[PDB]
DNA sequence: TAACAGCTCTAACAGGAATA
RNA sequence: AUUCCUGUUAGAGCUGUUAAC
């Protein structure tokens, strides 16, 4: 009776790099062989702007300057590279901006610090990169830096700083990767270099990695939600992302709001299969027309039965629709034993129930480090000393357990904004979470939809 | 005995000429019919929605079977036919049938002598069903004898007629036609395998780096309980206020149930209200805590008391999740002791309970949560190693000390932790172990349940 | 989906590593698979090599 | 979008290779909003003539 | 609609850095 | 907010079972 189905270790997923050299580990891989888009020369020079108060200044010179030069990792040293400057590991030069281009942040804004008003310092900010709306050729990205002084409107009830800088920024169309002091703090410059570097180029529009041998028939669509705690009651916020490939060579990721007003993350018959048909009309618009043989769709939550019938009458017979829920809160967690003195394998899928599988999406991973060559790597042996493993509930897929594991294994590896291996969630999962905070704080955005690069 | 899925593999690989003896089933049926598969199919009730369907396929009729029409449509291999047994005139054409390719039985279950006697005198002959006879049931084991008797006779015979367990007729057929190539645009968009609302895959064999879970089988698939009868409604927060300031040794919970002596009863309830005490017997305690979450509760309740009644571990509750702490009078125990080695730091005494280093009056101590997951139709016992703190709501106050402790509680040690648990929990170790706990034995209604003490494990499928 | 795809083949060469076999192109993998797929039925074998390399495909 | 103005310095360099990669590399703009466009009409000044 | 049970998730903080 | 998600403190939403209105 203590027999369970036999566990199947899914392989750690591929990434593909510039010539399409495969390799797993993305940073090694970068270090290697280059971006994905290097073969492309997609985003060619990188030119980017600064956005902060000038007496801090200087510190921005210092990071772009450090992004130019070689570091070594002395922080999860298991598992980083040595990092050899923007020029070399990623084939492009770093552009230092020019003094047309470096704004200083308005003087009010230190004065709006005091009076501890978010909106009022999100709208001086934009305000004051305002001079930098007309110059959007001359420059690709920019790097707003937000004092510790300012810590006060970082967070507080109700507003969230970075997103509703973000949420005023993507309409106007110009990346941000906002800087804090936090990145200049951190110990091991090694890392912070890689997630800078990595940032900025894919927010210039290059690609660093994509996953290696991606099926481009198959659209993976994620949705979540987010609180705001209203006065009287809750407001659920509700948003879905896409993940697919398109015939071209380079691969989409967009997210955009399900859309009045919702008490419950149960999206209706209506607002379900509105979303998804304008989830369908956008993997249209890049397959040249193409239905999409298959599609992934992974909820935080359990589908309700008017939302599976809704998800349904969607899309026509062909598509094959496997409804996927994911729960990260379970009593199960698992020990690997040949006792193993390492974790149990990521990947490893146990099939508990008809349609009830545990995925060790966090684990130890084999080949990836760099230090002490021929053994596993624990990326969270930081936090948590065995991984927790998500549950995944299955409502409408044929079958196959296979298929939706190895697809969520290989989306939780092309978060470019992280700067690890993997992550506990698809890419899906996250993107859809961070849209929905942005949503949440910024009503005035459920009109359009957008890029990935924007919000990572 | 074969499995199905090997039973799919064999039609698959030759599926241009075998029988069928017998909706998305009968729609899919149809389809193949029109594909030019499966070219003879044979069924004994009138099921007329099979030559519908077929209309609806192609938009052409379809041949339902005069003297021997069967026969001359057979000979003159003018495919495919529909014909059906009515229960002579058939007789010879299955024989002809039989003698030409093998026959797939579904949704039948024999009990006809005269369909009985047809097939076996069809078996008898030097090339009968060349290719398999395959009866095909929801549940092997629910068949009637006859049907097995048969398939013995014929693997006697030298045939290699075989008895598979699948799924529902119309379920088998979806499943072998989702594999099924090179068929046309139309038929795939008339029939689409309609939708699966109730996703079912089925669980792989046990198969043989094995992963071990925390958790513990409960076999006990039933348990006798008490219910006292009210002249007047009661709602489960007066109930549980009343359990709270009375505290009497017993269960209790509304579905009113209770499990317990009936002393304790009658201290909770006065006699006024009470109008009888009898018995329940929930057959599947499975269903039963998974339908309602009070059975969930209780159930859970019950198991814990039964696992910490005559040990001198302490039995706490946190965010109505019940914690297995040790107590610090007893933590001295030999008992202990494999705990005492698996905390322990490089291969030493490891302290199980004592003071948080940088606290005025915080006591740490090891403990378990112990929770109950119904899956599927089984209970499972969680058991979750952590570090309990003796104020409840101080906890937080020794984050940094917890982030210490487990810090270096890796796959080893955490292994040995949950080893060094399950016996102290039930006192031996994983290999044979069903011991049997009970709670309140001296009363009238007790329950006892019987836990595998091996937690649950499954090792990776292999060559 | 097809075969001959390079998504597919790659998926499907996952999913049987999975399982713990063979890797890649390596010696006893012909005759493993072909031992899995037919579990010892040398005719249900015969008659699939049959159809593989029938003689209506051969130009 | 716009054209870099590094274009008109290539185009009278008379590099042809150079003038279509960064033609390709003004792209990067219009490629952040992908799905927004169909098609993309791109121009080419008579001053490029020498690199046509 | 008002309690009760469980499952599950997000909201706000805090927080250290990958076998010692 | 380069990142990762481990904890803590709470609340909500889903289901259920009762009491009704
Ligand atoms: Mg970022």
């Amino acid at each position: 009776l203590s027999q369970l189905a036999a566990h199947s270790t899914i392989p750690e997923p591929l990434l593909l790099f510039k010539d399409n050299r495969t390799d797993t580990h993305p940073l090694r891989g970068l270090s290697q062989y280059g971006p994905y888009s290097a073969c492309f020369n997609l985003p060619g020079q990188v030119r980017l702007a600064y956005l902060a108060p000038t007496e801090h200044m200087r510190k921005l010179d210092a990071i772009v300057r450090e992004l130019q030069n070689p570091a070594t990792p002395k922080e999860a040293t298991n598992y980083y590279v040595e990092y050899g400057g923007f020029e070399k590991v990623f084939k492009v030069p770093l552009v230092m901006p020019q003094e047309h281009l470096r704004c200083l942040a308005l003087d009010e804004c230190h004065g709006v610090a005091a009076n501890g008003n978010g909106l009022a310092l999100a709208d001086k900010i934009v305000q004051s990169m305002s001079g930098l709306f007309r110059q959007k050729h001359a420059f690709d990205v920019l790097l707003v830096y937000l004092p510790a002084s300012w810590k006060k409107c970082f967070e507080y009830d109700g507003f969230d700083l970075h997103d509703r800088i973000k949420a005023k920024v993507a309409p106007l169309n110009l990346p941000i990767q906002i800087i804090n002091d936090t990145a200049l703090t951190r110990q091991c410059r090694a890392n912070v270099m890689w997630g800078v570097s990595v940032a900025l180029y894919a927010k210039a529009g290059g690609i660093p990695w994509k996953l290696a041998d991606w099926d481009k028939d198959e659209a993976y669509i994620g949705l979540s939600y987010a609180i705001k705690k209203n006065a009287e009651g809750q407001e659920y916020t509700t948003c879905c992302s896409q993940v697919f490939d398109p015939d071209g060579t380079g691969f989409e990721f967009v997210a955009y709001d399900t859309r009045d007003r919702k008490g419950n993350p149960y999206l209706s018959y209506q607002e379900m299969q509105s979303v998804l048909s304008k989830s369908l009309h956008l993997y249209q618009s890049s397959h040249n027309g193409r239905m999409p043989r298959k599609i992934f769709i992974h909820k935080t939550t359990h589908f309700t039965e008017d939302e599976i019938q809704g998800a349904f009458d969607s899309f026509s017979s062909s598509t094959e629709i496997e409804l996927v829920q994911i729960i990260q809160s379970t009593n199960w967690y698992g020990l690997k034993v040949d006792p193993a003195s390492y974790p149990v394998d990521r990947g490893l899928y146990q099939p508990l129930t008809e349609s009830e599988c545990l995925l060790w999406t966090q684990g130890s991973v084999m080949g990836v480090n760099q230090q002490n060559p021929g053994q596993p790597v624990f990326k969270e042996a930081a936090l948590t000393p065995l991984p927790n493993p998500i549950m995944l509930r299955r409502f409408s897929g044929n079958g196959g357990w296979h298929a939706t594991c190895s697809s969520i294994l290989a989306l939780t590896k092309v978060d470019w904004n992280n700067n690890t291996l993997y992550k506990k969630l698809p890419v899906t999962l996250v993107y859809s979470q961070v849209f929905a905070d942005v949503v949440k704080q910024t009503p005035e955005i459920v009109n359009e939809i957008y890029d990935y690069r924007f919000f990572m | 005995v074969l499995t199905d899925n090997e039973f799919y593999q064999h039609y698959l690989q030759n599926s241009q000429h075998m029988m069928w003896f017998l909706n998305i089933g009968h729609r899919v049926l149809a389809a193949l019919l029109e594909m030019n598969q499966t070219k003879v199919v044979f069924t004994t009730n009138f099921d007329d929605v099979i030559e519908t369907a077929f209309s609806d396929i192609s938009g052409k009729h379809l041949s339902v079977y005069g003297s021997y029409a069967a026969l001359s449509a057979l000979n003159t291999e003018a495919f495919p036919i529909y014909a059906k047994i009515h229960g002579r005139e058939i007789h010879k054409c299955f024989l002809a049938a039989a003698i030409r390719f093998g026959l797939v039985v579904s949704g039948y279950s024999g009990r006809d002598e005269n369909v009985m006697t047809m097939l076996r005198a069809a078996i008898d002959q030097n090339n009968a069903f060349p290719h398999g006879l395959y009866w095909t049931v929801p549940s092997i084991s629910k068949s009637e004898p006859a049907v097995q008797d048969l398939i013995t006779y014929a693997q006697g015979k030298g045939v290699r007629a075989y008895l598979v367990e699948t799924g529902t007729f119309d379920e088998m057929l979806s499943k072998i036609w989702r594999q099924v190539k090179d068929k046309p645009a139309a038929i795939d968009a008339k029939v689409r395998t309609a939708r699966v609302c109730p996703v079912s895959i089925p669980l792989p064999g046990p198969g043989k780096p094995a992963l071990r879970t925390n958790a513990l089988p409960v076999v006990t698939q039933s348990i006798r309980c008490g219910v006292v009868t009210l002249a007047s409604p009661i709602t489960f927060s007066e109930l549980k206020e009343r359990i709270s300031q009375k505290s009497p040794k017993a269960l209790l919970t509304y579905t009113v149930l209770f499990l317990g002596g009936e002393p304790e009863i009658r201290k909770i309830f006065s006699n006024d209200e009470i109008n009888s005490i009898g018995q329940y017997y929930i057959d599947e305690i499975a269903q039963s805590v998974a339908a309602s979450t009070f059975l969930k509760s209780f159930v859970e309740e019950a198991i814990l008391t039964a696992l910490l009644r005559e040990k001198p571990i302490l039995h706490r509750v946190r965010h109505r999740t019940h914690y297995a702490v040790i107590p610090n009078a007893s933590a001295k125990d030999d008992r202990f002791l494999d705990l005492r080695k698996a905390v322990g730091f490089k291969g030493d005494l490891g302290y199980i309970t004592g003071n948080v280093t940088n606290a005025k009056e915080l006591s740490w101590a090891e403990a378990v949560s112990i929770r109950l997951e119904e899956r599927g139709g089984k209970l499972w016992i969680m058991l979750k190693p952590e570090i309990w703190i003796k104020p409840l709501d101080r906890r937080e106050e020794a984050t940094d000390f917890i982030r210490s402790r487990r810090r270096y509680r890796f796959n080893q040690c955490s292994y040995q932790i949950l080893d060094a648990w399950i016996k102290i929990l039930f006192g031996s170790i994983g290999g044979g172990g069903t011991v049997n706990i009970s709670c309140f034995p001296d009363a009238e209604f007790k329950a006892e349940f019987e836990i595998g003490t091996r937690t649950a494990f499954s090792l990776g499928v292999g060559y | 989906h097809d075969i001959n795809n390079h998504a597919i083949k790659s998926k499907i060469q996952s999913y049987m590593d999975s399982k713990g076999f063979p890797l890649q192109w390596s010696p006893e993998e012909y005759s493993f698979y072909f031992e899995l797929v037919f579990r010892d039925d040398y005719e249900a074998q015969r008659k699939y090599l049959l159809e593989a390399l029938a003689s209506r495909k051969v130009s």
